[PDB]
RNA sequence: CGAUGUCGGCUCGUCGCAUCCUGGGGCUGAAGAAGGUCCCAAGGGUUGGGCUGUUCGCCCAUUAAAGCGGCACGCGAGCUGGGUUCAGAACGUCGUGAGACAGUUCGGUCUCUAUCCGCCACGGGCGCAGGAGGCUUGAGGGGGGCUCUUCCUAGUACGAGAGGACCGGAAGGGACGCACCUCUGGUUUCCCAGCUGUCCCUCCAGGGGCAUAAGCUGGGUAGCCAUGUGCGGAAGGGAUAACCGCUGAAAGCAUCUAAGCGGGAAGCCCGCCCCAAGAUGAGGCCUCCCACGGCAGCCGGUAAGGACCCGGGAAGACCACCCGGUGGAUGGGCCGGGGGUGUAAGCGCCGCGAGGCGUUGAGCCGACCGGUCCCAAUCGUCCGAGGUCU
RNA sequence: GAAUGCCGGCAUGAGUAACGAUAAAGAGGGUGAGAAUCCCUCUCGCCGUAAGCCCAAGGGUUCCUACGCAAUGGUCGUCAG
RNA sequence: CGUGAGGGAAAGGUGAAAAGAACCCCGGGAGGGGAGUGAAAUAGAGCCUGAAACCGUGGGCUUACAAGCAGUCACGGCCCC
């Protein structure tokens, strides 16, 4: 349950350490994000000689909340953060690698990439 | 707030339509049983101590 | 709201309240028959019956829950020597309460009895 | 928009 | 149209294709017809049913009559359907097969006198910055000698739920006529216990 | 009528009674069927049951395992038809009943708090002793 | 001027339409797509941030769009009090001075009780020509009315290419609304456990008070809830707006019009949901009582029925509503289940000891689902038709 | 007949706001025409660098006892400064 | 009332005569009802006269589909002489 203010952990090798959320693009006016959903950041912390650097403003899908996200079948599964992979507008990962397990449901909305690059998928 | 008050004096009409409600309605008694004094039904006679046929109070 | 809220609050805060259903316990298991308002009294009889029913247990661990409440050794030996075994066979309702005619003078309030069954 | 003030704001008796 | 009395008993969910799907069970049937209402004689058209058996210990006069003239026990709800003439005696859950979508009428549950904020949604007032006992407040009500009166139907605090409610075109998630159960997909108005209708839906 | 009795009664087809019993504390793998498109297969998850809520046909349980550097909770319905089997790894002795202080404890500091339950682990063996 | 409180914000709307978006059009220097420009349209919608007291304005990120105005520049007996009108103090400036400045700066008392109208809820009374218990018709009101993305048709029509449809069809959203609590997630003032200090019971062990109106801490049922779940906006019919026509004169041609007839909007009427016969125009249907005793009236006892009183209630401020009142499961006990807590006390064994182990998922245990006449709803009372006239 | 006139009397608001720290109550016994409120007992709770005790100001019989309850006491009162 | 200088009220009437109501009755008392006194007791001490606002009890007329500075003019109904 990610909303504008919302620090996000970037789970990839971007450069970018942290991401502070200041879009929801879901919208003219979604209150909240979850997995899958893109959103509008800012780069608010990074690493020295990265793609991406303090300053910039990029997009990331999510790709893990603390708020325990619901599935048809009747279960729930939540994360130790809020974590995010850095995209360009076609969806795609800007980075090579990226760390952590993801939520399923990234497959079901067309981020086939960043679930393959995923080490786990819960 | 800025202390609202009564605009006009309330009328001697007025005041008693409100009353139209005021009046007491009598106490419901029924006899009892035993000694036939009158007393409120579910309660313990006062005169005699009778309830539910027995004995259970000194009077 | 107060749907299917089990429990008179009866104006008092939460260990006050406790107090005093523990006290007029003391009282009713003292005397077999105490005078309260309507509310207090339909409000003791299960708190009360709770306390009869460990001493129809009688064992140890019962004797040590009713003190948590009666505090007082004595009070319940009365209750387990004497005042439990009257209700060997009953199967629980062991409190009865029955309205008085008149209220209080001073306030109006609706008076009845508390008593131990026989 | 930002007129002036016509009343002085209430002091107390 | 087609619709049965009932009492709404409880919520659970069931599954379906490896889907957890919310269900409120109601017991719907059995309801015997006990008056028609006919264009001749009442200028519209209905069905009267029956629900729920009574001791008759508790049914008067005028109401034994009605009942007697139908050739039908002491029931304790009477209510109609609209436009409904079922060609039987008697009206059970099996005029609803799995799949179809229903209209649920019940009795939704009485906030009591409640404020603007429960109510009507209001945003209330601000909790610190100066707030002056207007944290649950609704603000202004009006304008100021131009109408220099307050609206018809200005929402305002005042009494919640216990009134009439229909939620519409709920799935029909199983039927199991030997027990007069109704499986509805969600949520249906009021509390366990109450008294609810079942209408076919009239969405399409 | 019995409102109680009907929803058992509803709910009675669904029910599973073939899942061993375990407690908060203990280590389990659940083995759940998931879809990915367009098949679908078995995803194991081992982890410790922090949770335990009751409510009959409806009971759920909550189990934590740490993944790849990130925590992961999830729930799971007791009586799910997507859980395919449940095995015990490991019997541990809680002494609450829910155990959510170990989200802010070392893997060091859980495994002082959580000891193995030996009892328990000895009923397991002393069980799976079958004529 | 024997007072009409004054900017901005917040809250709560409501109206206008010179329309920001969505809908329908004509013209285009309209190929397609996308625009321009005017017309019809007020049903709905019209985002979140940085700066400033700001309205306004610029800016960031989005959007279908980020409309403009009225309502005492709507709204201080609704809130705020940053701006601005007091008293303090300072800067620049003006003045010999006291002081002053559409120049600036920091600070600075915003009043518990609503009589009437109006508004939101809820009752009492009487009426609806016999008196009554139910079930209803719906005059007339209110509610709602939003919209985006992707896919298919189809990389087709159109274009050199880039680009890319109409019509039709399918899926998934955001914001809102109504209900709901199975799940997710909250609270859960005593439902369970752990812990400290102190005082106490009874020395140990075991417990109670207090440390908040829970001492603290970890949990937590029902309820009430949203972050959670179901469902809604329609469909459809009718009549229209701009606009397009058919047939067609006056006026041998032409003309949507003068006779007549079609097509055509998110708009209008109906349809959906809710209120509603005080709809005094007081409606309708089913059933029940009945022809009383004394001089359209009166007094009196009754009938069908009602009320009082009582046990209660996801009903509720009181009132009302609803269920029950011993031919009874209404509440309280008790019992069984659920649920919470997480293995009580006592004893036995082990350790010098703090402890640990077994008995034991034990003991305790609100509300949830039921059973059970053990306790209490004892016993009763008072109202309550005799039907006006053509 | 008016002077927000003067003095007095009586209304209206109204059976309304309130009844002065949220430290807190319950029962049994007694007295009496009358008791939630006076006396006694038991249970409960509050202060305890005080809400206990002793001085000095100031107050001036308020002290003790009997007999009273019209008024005073924010209710009651059989009690009381 | 004010530390003080100082400010500064309200408050008359039984009857000729106390003959100021023995005694009985309800009541804890207050109060009243009889008896009694008096020319008179709504002259009974809360006392000559006893206006008005104000509060009440009984009776006549009237009022629950109606729009107001409350009256006035007309007509009709009902009650009274
Ligand atoms: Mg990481
Ligand atoms: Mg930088
Ligand atoms: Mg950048
Ligand atoms: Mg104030
Ligand atoms: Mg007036
Ligand atoms: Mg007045
Ligand atoms: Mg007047
Ligand atoms: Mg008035
Ligand atoms: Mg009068
Ligand atoms: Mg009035
Ligand atoms: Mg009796
Ligand atoms: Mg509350
Ligand atoms: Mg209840
Ligand atoms: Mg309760
Ligand atoms: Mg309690
Ligand atoms: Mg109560
Ligand atoms: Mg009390
Ligand atoms: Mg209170
Ligand atoms: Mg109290
Ligand atoms: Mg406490
Ligand atoms: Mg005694
Ligand atoms: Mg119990
Ligand atoms: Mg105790
Ligand atoms: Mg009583
Ligand atoms: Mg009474
Ligand atoms: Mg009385
Ligand atoms: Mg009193
Ligand atoms: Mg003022
Ligand atoms: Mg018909
Ligand atoms: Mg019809
Ligand atoms: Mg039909
Ligand atoms: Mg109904
Ligand atoms: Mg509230
Ligand atoms: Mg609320
Ligand atoms: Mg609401
Ligand atoms: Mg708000
Ligand atoms: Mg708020
Ligand atoms: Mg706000
Ligand atoms: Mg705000
Ligand atoms: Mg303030
Ligand atoms: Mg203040
Ligand atoms: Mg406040
Ligand atoms: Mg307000
Ligand atoms: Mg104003
Ligand atoms: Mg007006
Ligand atoms: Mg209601
Ligand atoms: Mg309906
Ligand atoms: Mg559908
Ligand atoms: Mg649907
Ligand atoms: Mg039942
Ligand atoms: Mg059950
Ligand atoms: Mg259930
Ligand atoms: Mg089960
Ligand atoms: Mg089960
Ligand atoms: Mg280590
Ligand atoms: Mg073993
Ligand atoms: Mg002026
Ligand atoms: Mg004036
Ligand atoms: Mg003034
Ligand atoms: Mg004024
Ligand atoms: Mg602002
Ligand atoms: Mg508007
Ligand atoms: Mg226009
Ligand atoms: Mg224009
Ligand atoms: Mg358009
Ligand atoms: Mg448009
Ligand atoms: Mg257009
Ligand atoms: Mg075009
Ligand atoms: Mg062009
Ligand atoms: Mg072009
Ligand atoms: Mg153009
Ligand atoms: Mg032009
Ligand atoms: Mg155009
Ligand atoms: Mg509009
Ligand atoms: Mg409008
Ligand atoms: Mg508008
Ligand atoms: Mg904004
Ligand atoms: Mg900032
Ligand atoms: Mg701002
Ligand atoms: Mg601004
Ligand atoms: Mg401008
Ligand atoms: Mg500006
Ligand atoms: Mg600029
Ligand atoms: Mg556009
Ligand atoms: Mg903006
Ligand atoms: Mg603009
Ligand atoms: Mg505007
Ligand atoms: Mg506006
Ligand atoms: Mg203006
Ligand atoms: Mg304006
Ligand atoms: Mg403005
Ligand atoms: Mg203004
Ligand atoms: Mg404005
Ligand atoms: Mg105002
Ligand atoms: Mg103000
Ligand atoms: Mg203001
Ligand atoms: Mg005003
Ligand atoms: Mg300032
Ligand atoms: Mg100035
Ligand atoms: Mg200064
Ligand atoms: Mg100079
Ligand atoms: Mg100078
Ligand atoms: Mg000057
Ligand atoms: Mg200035
Ligand atoms: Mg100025
Ligand atoms: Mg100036
Ligand atoms: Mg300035
Ligand atoms: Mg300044
Ligand atoms: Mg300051
Ligand atoms: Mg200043
Ligand atoms: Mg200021
Ligand atoms: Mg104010
Ligand atoms: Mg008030
Ligand atoms: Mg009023
Ligand atoms: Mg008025
Ligand atoms: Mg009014
Ligand atoms: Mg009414
Ligand atoms: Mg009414
Ligand atoms: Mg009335
Ligand atoms: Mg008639
Ligand atoms: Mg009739
Ligand atoms: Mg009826
Ligand atoms: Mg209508
Ligand atoms: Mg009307
Ligand atoms: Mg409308
Ligand atoms: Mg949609
Ligand atoms: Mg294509
Ligand atoms: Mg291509
Ligand atoms: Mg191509
Ligand atoms: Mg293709
Ligand atoms: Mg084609
Ligand atoms: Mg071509
Ligand atoms: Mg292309
Ligand atoms: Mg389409
Ligand atoms: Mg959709
Ligand atoms: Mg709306
Ligand atoms: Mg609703
Ligand atoms: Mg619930
Ligand atoms: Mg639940
Ligand atoms: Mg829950
Ligand atoms: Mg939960
Ligand atoms: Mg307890
Ligand atoms: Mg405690
Ligand atoms: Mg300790
Ligand atoms: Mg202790
Ligand atoms: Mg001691
Ligand atoms: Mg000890
Ligand atoms: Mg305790
Ligand atoms: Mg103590
Ligand atoms: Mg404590
Ligand atoms: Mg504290
Ligand atoms: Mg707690
Ligand atoms: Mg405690
Ligand atoms: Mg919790
Ligand atoms: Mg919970
Ligand atoms: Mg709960
Ligand atoms: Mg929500
Ligand atoms: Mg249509
Ligand atoms: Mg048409
Ligand atoms: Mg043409
Ligand atoms: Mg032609
Ligand atoms: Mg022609
Ligand atoms: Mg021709
Ligand atoms: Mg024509
Ligand atoms: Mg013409
Ligand atoms: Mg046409
Ligand atoms: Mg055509
Ligand atoms: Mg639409
Ligand atoms: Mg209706
Ligand atoms: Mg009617
Ligand atoms: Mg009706
Ligand atoms: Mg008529
Ligand atoms: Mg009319
Ligand atoms: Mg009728
Ligand atoms: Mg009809
Ligand atoms: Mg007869
Ligand atoms: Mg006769
Ligand atoms: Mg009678
Ligand atoms: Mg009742
Ligand atoms: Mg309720
Ligand atoms: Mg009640
Ligand atoms: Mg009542
Ligand atoms: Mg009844
Ligand atoms: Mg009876
Ligand atoms: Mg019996
Ligand atoms: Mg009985
Ligand atoms: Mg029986
Ligand atoms: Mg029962
Ligand atoms: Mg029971
Ligand atoms: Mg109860
Ligand atoms: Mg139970
Ligand atoms: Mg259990
Ligand atoms: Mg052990
Ligand atoms: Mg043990
Ligand atoms: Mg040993
Ligand atoms: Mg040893
Ligand atoms: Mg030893
Ligand atoms: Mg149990
Ligand atoms: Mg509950
Ligand atoms: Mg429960
Ligand atoms: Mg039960
Ligand atoms: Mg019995
Ligand atoms: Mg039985
Ligand atoms: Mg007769
Ligand atoms: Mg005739
Ligand atoms: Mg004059
Ligand atoms: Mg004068
Ligand atoms: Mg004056
Ligand atoms: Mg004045
Ligand atoms: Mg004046
Ligand atoms: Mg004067
Ligand atoms: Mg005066
Ligand atoms: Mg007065
Ligand atoms: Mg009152
Ligand atoms: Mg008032
Ligand atoms: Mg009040
Ligand atoms: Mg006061
Ligand atoms: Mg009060
Ligand atoms: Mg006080
Ligand atoms: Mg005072
Ligand atoms: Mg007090
Ligand atoms: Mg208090
Ligand atoms: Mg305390
Ligand atoms: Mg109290
Ligand atoms: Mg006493
Ligand atoms: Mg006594
Ligand atoms: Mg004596
Ligand atoms: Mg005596
Ligand atoms: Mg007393
Ligand atoms: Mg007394
Ligand atoms: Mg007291
Ligand atoms: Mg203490
Ligand atoms: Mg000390
Ligand atoms: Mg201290
Ligand atoms: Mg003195
Ligand atoms: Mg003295
Ligand atoms: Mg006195
Ligand atoms: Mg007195
Ligand atoms: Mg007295
Ligand atoms: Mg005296
Ligand atoms: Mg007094
Ligand atoms: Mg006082
Ligand atoms: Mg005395
Ligand atoms: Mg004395
Ligand atoms: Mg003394
Ligand atoms: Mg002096
Ligand atoms: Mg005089
Ligand atoms: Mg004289
Ligand atoms: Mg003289
Ligand atoms: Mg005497
Ligand atoms: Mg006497
Ligand atoms: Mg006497
Ligand atoms: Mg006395
Ligand atoms: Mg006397
Ligand atoms: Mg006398
Ligand atoms: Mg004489
Ligand atoms: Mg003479
Ligand atoms: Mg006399
Ligand atoms: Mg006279
Ligand atoms: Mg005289
Ligand atoms: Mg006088
Ligand atoms: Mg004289
Ligand atoms: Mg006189
Ligand atoms: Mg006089
Ligand atoms: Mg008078
Ligand atoms: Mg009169
Ligand atoms: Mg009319
Ligand atoms: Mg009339
Ligand atoms: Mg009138
Ligand atoms: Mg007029
Ligand atoms: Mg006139
Ligand atoms: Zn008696």
């Amino acid at each position: 349950m990610i909303q504008p203010q919302t620090y996000l952990e970037v789970a990839d090798n971007t450069g970018a350490r942290k991401i502070m959320c200041i879009r929801v693009l879901k919208g003219s006016n979604a209150k909240y994000a979850t997995v899958g959903d893109v959103i509008v950041a800012s780069v608010k912390e990074a690493i020295p000689r990265g793609a991406v650097k303090e300053g910039d403003v990029v997009k990331a899908v999510v790709v893990r909340t603390k708020k325990e996200i619901k599935r048809p079948d009747g279960s729930a599964i939540r994360f130790d953060d809020n974590a995010a992979v850095i995209i360009n507008n076609q969806l795609e990962p800007r980075g090579t690698r990226v760390f952590g397990p993801v939520a399923r449901e990234l497959r079901e909305k067309g981020f086939m990439k960043i679930v393959s690059l995923a080490p786990e998928v819960l | 707030a800025k202390h609202p008050v009564p605009k006009k004096k309330t009328s001697k009409a007025r005041r008693d339509a409100r009353r139209s409600h005021h009046a007491l309605t009598p106490p419901t008694l029924v006899p009892c049983p035993e000694c036939k004094a009158m007393k409120p039904p579910h309660t313990v006679c006062p005169e005699c101590g009778y309830y539910a046929g027995r004995k259970v109070l000194e009077v | 709201m107060r749907h299917l809220k089990s429990g008179r609050k009866l104006n008092r805060h939460s260990s006050h309240r406790l107090a005093l259903y523990r006290n007029q316990a003391k009282s009713l298991l003292t005397h077999g028959r105490i005078t309260t308002t309507v509310p207090k009294a339909k409000e003791l009889r299960g708190f009360v019956d709770h306390l009869i029913h460990l001493a129809k247990r009688g064992d140890l661990h019962a004797r040590r829950l009713v003190l948590r409440d009666l505090q007082d050794v004595k009070l319940v030996r009365k209750l387990f020597d004497e005042i439990a075994p009257r209700y060997r066979d009953r199967q629980g309702g062991y409190t009865r309460v029955l309205k008085l005619a008149e209220r209080r003078r001073g306030d109006g309030a609706p008076l009845a009895l508390v008593e131990l069954v026989e | 928009v930002d007129k002036p003030p016509y009343l002085p704001r209430p002091r107390p008796p | 149209m087609k619709g049965i009395l009932g009492v709404k008993v409880g919520m659970t969910r069931i599954f379906r294709d490896d889907r957890a799907v919310p269900v409120t069970v109601i017991l719907a049937g059995p309801c015997p017809v006990v008056q028609r209402r006919t264009p001749e004689k009442d200028g519209y058209t209905a069905v009267q049913l029956g629900f729920l058996p009574q001791n008759p210990k508790r049914v008067n006069r005028p109401l034994k009559g009605h009942f007697a003239k139908a050739g039908v026990e002491p029931v304790r709800i009477l209510r109609e359907i609209r436009d409904f003439n079922p060609e039987g005696d008697t009206v059970t859950v099996e005029i609803f097969k799995p799949g179809e979508r229903v209209d649920v009428t019940g009795t939704s549950k009485g906030r009591g006198f409640a404020g603007v904020m429960k109510r009507w949604n209001f945003a209330g007032g601000p909790d610190s910055h100066g707030a002056h006992k207007i944290h649950r407040h609704p603000g202004s009500i009006g304008n100021r000698k131009t109408p220099g009166r307050v609206y018809k139907g200005k929402k305002m605090a005042g009494h919640y739920g216990a009134e009439r409610v229909t939620v519409m075109n709920l799935e029909v998630v199983d039927v199991i006529p030997e027990e007069n159960l109704l499986l509805v997909k969600g949520a249906v108005p009021g509390p366990n216990g109450g008294l609810v209708i079942v209408r076919e839906t009239k969405k399409a | 009528m019995n409102r109680g009795a009907l929803i058992k009664l509803v709910e009675s087809r669904y029910v599973r009674t073939d899942l061993p019993e375990f407690r908060p504390g203990d280590t389990v793998r659940v083995s759940y069927k998931v879809k990915e498109g367009n098949r679908t297969r078995i995803q194991d998850f081992e982890g410790i049951v922090i949770r335990i809520r009751r409510n009959g046909f409806n009971t759920t349980f909550t189990v934590r395992k740490v993944s790849y550097g990130v925590g992961v909770e999830r729930i799971f319905p007791l009586h799910s038809p997507l859980i395919q089997k449940i095995d015990i790894v490991q019997r541990g002795r809680a002494r609450r009943a829910k155990l959510y202080f170990i989200r802010n404890l070392s893997d060091r500091e859980i495994r002082r708090k959580l000891r193995a339950d030996r009892k328990r682990i000895d009923q397991d063996r002393a069980a799976e002793r079958a004529a």
